[PDB]
């Protein structure tokens, strides 16, 4: 399966956060921010995030 | 809600204007045992095309974080209602969010959507009830107490109505207010909100029912629609519900009417007033309703109450200045109102010796006895008064501006 | 004459929906969920199981907003053992980022209600469990201000406070009104894998009656 | 296991001078108002949050002392733990993380649902009398931008209560301590932290924020003596009889405690 | 740079005379007043803003002691200058993806600028440079009695634009205090100053600062200002000793006996200061 994130997980990743900020860089790394404190999310909540994304699709 | 799986109900029922498409448990929707439960709820529209404010994908219903997660149930196990209630629902406020149909309304961060139990005009008025632009003749008459039949036969008022307020947060939203009363009697307790928000215009091209939105806008930090304070607009639910209004608008108008000042960017002849039109229909709702107050539509030179008339005496006090020193930037509304109001011991002194300076530059000028004017102004109103008192309250301020609009409003043409 | 009548009011109150959890909103009444807990706060043993008869809504319905900052976790189990092999801190911090959750809040304001309840034994009861000592000992503590611990309005930020009542039940605002509050949480059936259960809350009078949580008719 | 031995009611008295105690982040951070009555109102969770901060800072992370609910504004030179079905785990955590043990928690997952109490409960903070914030306007030297620089100067706000007196009740359940050892060295150290709360909390917002006042109701009954309620009447803070108009110091407050029914005593911390 | 191990507060006393001592922008130009007592106000930012012109002024940019906030610098061109010294990439407006160079840079802006080791800062802004919450503190200056602001009307005899009414002079206007004495508290954590690094060093700067605050700041508006006091609690461990309010209340303004009328002189008050607690000393030198 494809456990990649990618810019057009940026609407999901906001949903799942609930963050008014989201951002994936070149790589895959995610970003978040606004009622947060801009940071990056750790590797686990990257595999929370994938759960997330398929289960809760 | 099940108001809204019943307007689905009724909306699906009709071919047109609507839409017919179609582990377990009780389902809290319909209360029928025994039915499919969602796992995962449809979206809700969101957007500028939806419910403003929230992101595209909205929803009710939304156990994404381990915290809301209860009693060991999933993502939305939690909230269990069937497959058909959870579309219908759904569905039904998709529809009423989609602004092609007139059933919606925007006020400041939260959208609302109403709905009659069954078919009635009333979803045709309330459009604009609470946002005015026959309709200002049901609004004049339901105003004066009058029974909405008699300007529109049609209205069956034993209808129950229903109004619903969301707000957005992200992805999710969340219910401000809600509403289930019937037709005629939230129609009569707008017509009492719009009774009690009466004051003469101050300008002849002010509206005659201020729209609540632009009630809104006027406490906003800075006269835009952002920056409503979100729970004032929630509180002004007390429209509509009769009840008392929040007990944060007058100190919040009164912060205004502090924070303000006369921002000639207007381009108009006149410098923009501190104590607005609508300012002064929020100061005397809120002094009717949570006060229990007698407060007139125009000036009221009969009265005795010592707040009221140390309104009208700053009134005639900024009269004489913008009389002595025309066109000027500045004037002691923008300054010395707020501390006027709430602590007239203090600045009274100033201000009194300040205009006694502006007559006696007048009294030499022309208008050499408008300046005789203000002085018998000033000697009838001081002539109540036994003292300045060290400090007043809340409503006391209150009772000062509504003074003071209707002393300067009686007064821009007098002489 | 047998049977009890506790009265609770309070500033605040909040009896949140279970399909609105995650933005408050709250029950227009006590559900009676909320009152057997209550109940339970005053007085509670295994061997007894309380029943709300009914549930009287003296001061009118009224509704207020409040938001909070809130955490989006629940913390994470550490292992005794292995918590020790290597000494680590253990924390949780509500400023790292993805921690920080906004919650709001649909809460009641200046509630007041009489609870009309009775006791009822469970099948491990104590052969010599009598249900009046449990009847005479909540009197006793309902009357001296005791409890087990302060009972709360549904969330713990809104205290309750109590009084027994021993005469007539006072009359409500709503007394000559009629109202159907829909479907609504009666209680949970933690036999039955915790699933809530629901009634049709139709107020009269300004007075709920629920059907019996313990109704084999009711459950599963 | 060790416990205290009574039920224990306090009602804490603090005040906060041109400051914003707790803002209120529905109303664009401006300090919450009640809207029923128009006074000023803190959350306990506010409160909370400042007792965990002062003891984390007071222990620094000694045995049976540390805090798990952190901020980060926190150290990680030092540590220790205490290392005394799933009881065993419950009470591992309990015996040493300060907030859990006297606040309670929730963990994970349980066949149970994984919630732990504690003794401690507290209310809404409101004012005595209704507050009235003000708009404080403010101006910066620079600006953030390069394009906001196209001479260049920026206005914020800062909304400030210019003097309330709060009272924040609170209860101490000791049957709620039993199950969770919450004992009488814990409850001095809680006395202490409610005291000297704000003393480690300043920061640009908040201005001088103080506690005034702390009584404590001690009954002799391993549960109460006297209706909670009641006890709380007892402490009628009302105004010096020489201050009229707003208050803006603690000497305009006059607050006395009567007597308390003969099974429940009285201390004055503060 | 070594920390500090004190817990400290202090009291400032300071007077204007003729003066505006902080500007209202609300009220034209007013000053800052509690409209529902008169007391005068100060915002603490004012105060803050003297002690970083005095720490401009006498450190003249010396490394480890320039400031953040200037009157023409752009934030996000000084955050690069971090992120370039720490050889990182500027990341687009986001923090480095590697905690430990956020902290190097964090720290890099602390560890040079005086004021943002000082007073904090929150720079979380397009090029990120995290968040700082300041060693040091202080809350508005509120004077003792209150104040009553008096508006001047002055005239310039000549005109900007092209303009044909000068038949009257141009108008303009100076608002001033006649006198008033603010007392103006504040509070210095060892706690934080551990976690930014202010230093004993800083802290003799800052007391410095504190004592010469006003004697750089004249201008035709600000009028004759002064520091009268500043009585320096100094706590014995990082925890103090005492609550920060009964040390406070030592000091004790007064009018003095033979002083009737308004206040037009620091003679007319009497500052007294008390015993304080046995954990606590007093260094009412300054």
């Amino acid at each position: 399966m494809d456990n990649k994130i990618t810019p057009a997980d940026e609407e999901k990743i906001r949903e799942w956060l609930n963050c008014e900020e989201a951002s994936v860089d070149n790589d895959g790394d995610v970003w978040v921010a606004v009622p947060m404190t801009g940071h990056w999310l750790s590797d686990e909540q990257k595999a929370k995030y994938i759960e997330w994304r398929g289960d809760e699709t | 809600l099940q108001a809204l799986h019943g307007y689905y109900q009724r909306m699906s029922a009709d071919p047109d204007a609507g839409m017919p498409p179609y582990l377990c448990g009780q389902c809290l929707i319909t209360g029928e045992r025994q039915k499919p439960i969602a796992q995962l709820h449809p979206s809700i529209k969101g957007g500028r095309d939806g419910v403003r404010g929230a992101q595209a994908v909205a929803s009710i219903v939304s156990f994404n974080n381990t915290a809301f997660e209860s009693y060991g149930k999933e993502q939305s196990i939690n909230a269990p209602v069937s497959q058909e209630a959870a579309f219908s629902y759904v569905t039904a406020l998709n529809y009423l969010l989609n602004p092609s149909n007139r059933q919606k309304v925007t006020i400041a961060d939260a959208t609302v959507v109403f709905w009659a139990e069954r078919s009635s005009p009333a979803e045709d008025i309330f459009a604009g009830m609470f946002d005015p632009p026959r309709m200002h003749d049901l609004l004049v008459a339901i105003r004066s107490g009058k029974r909405a039949t008699d300007i529109m036969p049609d209205m069956d008022e034993s209808v129950r109505f229903h109004v619903l307020g969301l707000s957005p947060n992200a992805a999710r939203l969340s219910v401000r207010f809600w509403e289930v009363d019937t037709v005629g009697h939230m129609l009569d307790k707008v017509g009492r909100h719009y009774r009690e928000l009466e004051i003469i215009p101050q300008f002849n091209n002010e509206q005659e029912f201020p729209s609540l939105s632009t009630l809104l806008r006027q406490t906003a930090v800075l006269n835009k629609t952002e920056n409503i304070s979100p729970v004032l607009a929630g509180g002004l639910r007390a429209m509509l519900t009769g009840g008392p209004y929040p007990q944060s608008l007058l100190p919040a108008v009164l912060g205004r009417i502090r924070a303000e000042h006369a921002r000639p960017e207007d381009k108009s002849r006149y410098r923009l007033e501190v104590v607005t039109y609508y300012r002064a229909a929020l100061i005397k709702a809120y002094l009717i309703r949570n006060r229990k107050l007698e407060v007139p539509v125009s000036l009221d030179p009969a009265r005795t109450d010592r707040p009221y008339l140390l309104g009208r005496l700053f009134a005639v006090l900024e009269k004489a200045q913008e009389d002595a020193v025309p066109g000027a930037n500045a004037t002691i509304k923008d300054r010395y109102l707020a501390s006027a109001s709430a602590n007239p011991g203090q600045v009274f002194h100033m201000l009194l010796k300040n205009a006694s300076n502006h007559t006696a530059k007048l009294r030499k000028d022309p208008e050499r006895k408008s300046a005789i004017h203000y002085e018998i102004m000033m000697q009838e109103i001081i002539d109540n008064i036994s003292d300045f008192p060290v400090t007043m309250s809340s409503d006391e301020q209150g009772l000062f501006m509504i003074g003071y609009y209707h002393q300067r409003k009686a007064l821009f043409t007098k002489k | 004459t047998y049977g009890i009548r506790l009265r609770v009011w309070g500033d605040y109150a909040c009896f949140t929906r279970p399909e609105m959890k995650v933005e408050r909103v709250s029950y227009d009444v006590m559900p009676p969920s909320a009152a057997r807990g209550i109940l339970e706060a005053i007085h509670w043993k295994p061997a007894i199981r309380w029943i709300v008869d009914r549930i009287h809504v003296l001061r009118p319905i009224v509704f207020d907003n409040v938001r909070r900052n809130e955490v989006s976790s629940k913390i994470p189990k550490p292992n005794p053992a292995t918590a020790m092999r290597d000494r680590k801190p253990l924390y949780f911090l509500v400023d790292d980022g993805s921690n920080r959750q906004q919650r709001a809040a649909t809460l009641l304001r200046n509630v007041d209600y009489v609870i009309e309840a009775h006791f009822e034994l469970t099948d491990k009861a104590g052969a010599e469990d009598n249900a009046g000592k449990h009847l005479d000992i909540f009197r006793r503590r309902a009357r001296a201000g005791q409890s087990f611990q302060q009972p709360c309005l549904g969330c713990r930020e809104f205290p309750a406070s109590f009084e027994l009542l021993e005469g007539d039940v006072p009359l409500s605002c709503y007394a000559g009104e009629k109202r159907d509050l829909g479907y609504m949480l009666l209680d949970i059936d933690f036999e039955r894998d915790m699933t809530p259960l629901f009634f049709k809350a139709v107020m009269e009078d300004g007075v709920i009656t629920p059907p019996s949580r313990t109704s084999p008719e009711v459950r599963a | 296991m060790t416990a205290i031995a009574n039920r224990y009611e306090f009602v804490l008295l603090f005040d906060v001078e041109n400051g914003n105690p707790n803002g209120d982040p529905d109303a664009g951070n401006m300090p919450r108002i009640d809207p029923e009555t128009g006074h000023g109102l803190v959350t306990d969770v506010c409160l909370k949050r400042k007792i965990r901060n002062h003891v984390a800072l007071t222990k620094e992370g000694a045995e049976r002392f540390n805090i798990y609910i952190q901020e980060k504004a926190i150290l990680n030179e030092t540590h220790e733990r205490a290392y005394t079905d799933a009881k065993r785990v419950t009470d591992w955590m309990c015996t040493n993380f300060y907030d859990i043990r006297t606040f309670g928690a929730v963990m994970t997952t349980e066949v149970n649902c994984g919630q732990v109490r504690g003794p401690v409960q507290m209310a809404f903070a409101r004012s005595v009398e209704p507050v009235v914030p003000q708009e404080v306007s403010i101006t910066r030297m620079a600006v953030t931008t390069k394009a906001e620089a196209e001479d260049n100067r920026t206005m914020g706000r800062k909304h400030i209560v210019p003097y309330g007196l709060y009272v924040a009740h609170g209860f101490i359940s000791a049957p709620l301590a039993e199950k969770t050892g919450f004992s009488d060295e814990d409850l001095t150290l809680f006395w202490d932290a409610l005291v000297n709360m704000f003393e480690h909390d300043r920061s640009a917002a908040r201005g001088l924020m103080s506690s005034r006042k702390l009584i404590v109701f001690k009954h002799q009954n391993r549960l109460g003596n006297a209706p909670a309620h009641k006890l709380f009447d007892l402490v009628k803070v009302s105004r010096a009889e020489g201050s009229s108009g707003p208050a803006r110091s603690f000497a305009d407050y006059a607050v006395t405690v009567g007597q308390a029914p003969e099974g429940v005593e009285v201390k004055e911390m503060l």
